[PDB]
C-alpha cells in the first residue's frame, strides 16, 4: 500500500510534467499549467524549470487579462507560495519566486511581508533563507537599521539558537555608525550586553563568537573605563572556569582578553591557559599550537622594540 | 552538543568494491525520476567519484557525450536534462564532466562564455539564469567554467571579487548575499573563487580558519555552521576550505575519517549524509572526496578547488595556487 502508492503518485506526476511540456512547446500559456505545476510543486519544490514556467505565465496573462483578474491572479500566488513554503521552508526555488513575484507588483505590502518573516522565524530562528528574504523586504520598503536591531534584540533575549540573530547584529550595527572599528561608547554596550548572554548560557558559541569579533572591533590605546571592563570579564571568566571546568569557550576567551590587555605582562599566565585549553579541547590542538606562535612571535617583537 | 554517537558496528573500512557497484548500477525507480531536475549534477558527481576511485570507465562515454550536446541551448547555457532550462550549475557540472573526458568541443565553447558573460551584474554578481536569483555559488560557478575553458578574462573579475568580498562577515566566512550569514558551502564557493582569482591574501585565514575547525563535533564529523548537525556533504565544503586556505591541520583527520566511513551503507554502497540513513550519489562523492583529501593511499587526489581529480587539472594546467 504505501510502497504501491508512491508508484501512483509518480505516475500522477510523470504524467503532469508530460502535460506542462507539451503545452509549453504549444505555447499554451494558460491557467490549465498553473494547475499541473501546483501538483507538482508542493512536493517537488526545486524542479526550477516549473517555477520558470509559472512565471512565464504569469507574464502572458499580465498582457491579456484586466488589472482585477491580474489582481487576483496574484494574491492566490501568494498563497499557493506560502502553503509551499509550510511544507518545505528551506527551498531556494520557492523563496527566490516569491522575491521575483514581490519585486513587480504595483503595491506590494511590504508590512505583511515582514511579518510573515517573523512568523517563520518564530517556527525556526536559523532560517537563513528567511533571514535572507527580510534583508530583502527590509531594503525594499526603506526600513532603517535601527528597527532591525531593536528586532534582532527581542530575539536574542526570548530564548537560544542566537548565532543567525547576533550575525544580522554585526552587520547592523557599523551601519548606525557608517565610517569610510565601532564607537567606544557603543562597543561597551555590546560587550554588556554579550556578556549577559555568554553568563546566562556558557554552552551558547554564537555570543563567544560574537564577543571575539568585538575584542577586535588598542591596548596601549586603552581608556580607562575599557581597561577595566575587560579586566572585570577576565575575572567573570575565570569564575565561570570554576563552575565550569570544561567549558573550553571560557577558556580561549581568558586567553584572548589577557592578549587585549597587556600581552607581555600576561605571558606566563597566557601559556599556562594555553596547556590547559589544549587537553579540554584535543581536536583544535594545532589551531591552538599555531595561535600560540603566532602570539609568542608577537611577543619577541614586542620585547626587540624596548628601547 | 546536538551530534551523532557513531554505534560502535558502524563500518571502519573503505569499502571501494561497494560504492564503484553503487554508482555503476545507479538509475537503472522513484528518487530517479524525481531528480531528473538535476540529472546533469547527478551525472557528474557519479563519473567524479568513479574516476576518484579509477573506475570512469565503468560508465558510458558516448551516451553522455550525446545527452551534454542536447542539454546546450541556443543561449550557450545547458540545462539539467533535456527540455529543462538553462542555468549556471548545469553549465558547470557539463564543463567539468567535458574536462574529465577531455571533450570540451563538444558544445560550442564560445557560446557557453557568452552565456557566462550575459549574467554578471553591475556590482560584479552573478545570477544563475535568467530569472535573477543572485548567490555567491554563481559567482564560483562563473568563475571555474570559465577557469576549465582558459577563459576567465571574459568577465569584469575586479568587479566579481569586489562582490564576493562584500560577502565577508564578521566572523571570516562568506553567505549567498551581501549580509547573509556565514554558511560552510558558500565559504567553499567564495575560497575557491578568491584561489581562481589569485586573491587568497585578502582572506583572513587565521580567522575563518578558526570557524571553520570549530565546525567538528565530538562525533569526528563536521555541521556547516554553528549549532547544527554533522553532515558528509559540509564535512567536504569545510575540509576543501581550510586545505585552500593551508589550515587543514586544524581538525582531527583521524576523528573525521572515522565519522566518513560510518556513513557508508555496507550492503548497498553509497554514503549518507550521516551514519543509518539512505545514501544518495551526492553524498556519495562528498565521502569520497573528502578521505582523499584527508589522504586515503586508495583514492586518487581531489583538487580542493574544482572537485576533481588532480591529474585532470595538471593535464589543462589549471590548478590555482592556495596558502597551501
Ligand atoms: C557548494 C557547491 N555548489 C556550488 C558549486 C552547489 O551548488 O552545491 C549544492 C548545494 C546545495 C544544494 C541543495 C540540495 C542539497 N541536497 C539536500 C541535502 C544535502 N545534504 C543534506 N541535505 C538535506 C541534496 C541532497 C541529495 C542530492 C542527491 N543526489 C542532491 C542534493 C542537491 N540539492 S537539491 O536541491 O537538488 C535536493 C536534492 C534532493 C533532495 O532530497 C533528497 C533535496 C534537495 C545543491 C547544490
Ligand atoms: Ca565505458
Ligand atoms: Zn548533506
Amino acid at each position: 500500500a504505501k510502497r504501491l502508492e508512491r508508484e501512483q503518485k509518480l505516475k500522477l506526476y510523470q504524467s503532469a510534467t508530460q502535460a506542462v511540456f507539451q503545452k509549453r512547446q504549444a505555447g499554451e500559456l494558460d491557467e490549465s499549467v498553473l494547475e499541473l505545476t501546483s501538483q507538482i510543486l508542493g512536493a517537488n519544490p526545486d524542479f526550477a524549470t516549473l517555477w520558470n514556467c509559472r512565471r512565464e505565465v504569469l507574464q502572458h496573462l499580465e498582457t491579456e487579462k484586466s488589472p482585477e483578474e491580474s489582481a487576483a491572479l496574484v494574491k492566490a500566488e501568494l498563497g499557493f507560495l506560502e502553503s509551499c513554503l509550510r511544507v518545505n521552508p528551506k527551498s531556494y526555488g520557492t523563496w527566490h519566486h516569491r522575491c521575483w513575484l514581490l519585486s513587480r507588483l504595483p503595491e506590494p505590502n511590504w508590512a505583511r511581508e515582514l511579518e510573515l518573516c517573523a512568523r517563520f522565524l518564530e517556527a525556526d530562528e536559523r532560517n537563513f533563507h528567511c533571514w535572507d528574504y527580510r534583508r530583502f523586504v527590509a531594503a525594499q520598503a526603506a526600513v532603517a537599521p535601527a528597527e532591525e536591531l531593536a528586532f534582532t534584540d527581542s530575539l536574542i533575549t526570548r530564548n537560544f539558537s542566537n548565532y543567525s540573530s547576533w550575525h544580522y547584529r554585526s552587520c547592523l550595527l557599523p551601519q548606525l555608525h557608517p565610517q569610510p572599528r565601532l564607537p567606544e561608547n557603543v562597543l561597551l554596550k555590546e560587550l554588556e550586553l554579550v556578556q549577559n548572554a555568554f553568563f546566562t548560557d556558557p554552552n551558547d558559541q554564537s555570543a563567544w563568537f560574537y564577543h571575539r569579533w568585538l575584542l577586535g572591533a588598542g591596548r596601549c590605546e586603552l581608556s580607562v573605563e575599557k581597561s577595566t571592563v575587560l579586566q572585570s570579564e577576565l575575572e567573570s571568566c575565570k569564575e565561570l572556569q570554576e563552575l565550569e571546568p570544561e567549558n573550553k569557550w571560557c577558556l580561549l576567551t581568558i586567553i584572548l582578553l589577557m592578549r587585549a590587555l597587556d600581552p607581555l605582562l600576561y605571558e606566563k599566565e597566557t601559556l599556562q591557559y594555553f596547556s590547559t585549553l589544549k587537553a579540554v579541547d584535543p581536536m583544535r590542538a594545532a589551531y591552538l599550537d599555531d595561535l600560540r606562535s603566532k602570539f609568542l612571535l608577537e611577543n619577541s617583537v614586542l620585547k626587540m622594540e624596548y628601547a | 552538543q546536538k551530534d551523532v554517537t557513531i554505534k560502535s558496528d558502524a563500518p571502519d573500512t573503505l569499502l571501494l568494491e561497494k560504492h564503484a557497484d553503487y554508482i555503476a548500477s545507479y538509475g537503472s525507480d522513484y528518487e530517479y525520476c524525481m531528480s531528473e531536475y538535476l540529472r546533469m549534477s547527478g551525472v557528474y558527481w557519479g563519473l567524479t567519484v568513479m574516476d576518484l576511485m579509477g573506475q570512469l570507465h565503468r560508465m558510458n562515454k558516448e551516451e553522455i557525450l550525446v545527452f551534454i550536446k542536447s542539454c546546450q541551448h541556443e543561449c550557450g547555457g545547458v540545462s539539467a536534462s533535456i527540455g529543462h532550462d538553462p542555468h549556471l550549475l548545469y553549465t558547470l557540472s557539463a564543463v567539468q564532466i567535458l574536462t574529465l573526458y577531455d571533450s570540451i568541443h563538444v558544445i560550442n565553447v564560445d557560446k557557453v562564455v557568452a552565456y557566462v558573460q550575459s549574467l554578471q551584474k553591475e556590482d560584479g554578481s552573478f545570477a544563475g539564469d535568467i530569472w535573477g536569483e543572485i548567490d555567491t555559488r554563481f559567482s564560483f560557478c562563473a568563475v571555474a567554467t570559465l577557469a576549465l575553458l582558459g577563459k576567465l578574462d571574459a568577465i569584469n573579475v575586479e568587479k566579481a571579487i569586489e562582490f564576493v568580498l562584500s560577502c565577508m562577515n564578521f566572523d571570516g566566512g562568506f553567505g549567498c548575499r551581501p549580509g547573509s550569514e556565514s554558511h560552510a558551502g558558500q565559504i567553499y564557493c567564495c575560497t575557491g573563487f578568491l584561489a581562481i582569482t589569485s586573491q587568497l591574501h585578502q582572506v583572513n585565514s587565521d580567522l575563518l580558519g578558526w570557524w571553520l575547525c570549530e565546525r567538528q563535533l565530538p562525533s569526528g564529523g563536521l555541521n556547516g555552521r554553528p549549532e547544527k548537525l554533522p553532515d558528509v556533504c559540509y564535512s567536504w565544503w569545510v575540509l576543501a576550505s581550510l586545505k585552500i586556505i593551508g589550515r587543514l591541520h586544524w581538525i582531527d583527520r583521524e576523528k573525521l575519517r572515522s565519522f566518513i566511513l560510518a556513513c557508508q551503507d555496507e550492503e548497498t554502497g553509497g554514503f549518507a549524509d550521516r551514519p543509518g540513513d539512505m545514501v544518495d550519489p551526492f553524498h556519495t562523492l562528498f565521502g569520497i572526496a573528502g578521505l582523499s583529501l584527508l589522504g586515503e593511499e586508495q583514492i586518487k587526489p581531489v583538487s580542493p578547488v574544482f572537485c576533481m581529480p588532480e591529474e585532470v587539472l595538471q593535464r589543462v594546467n589549471v590548478q590555482p595556487e592556495l596558502v597551501s
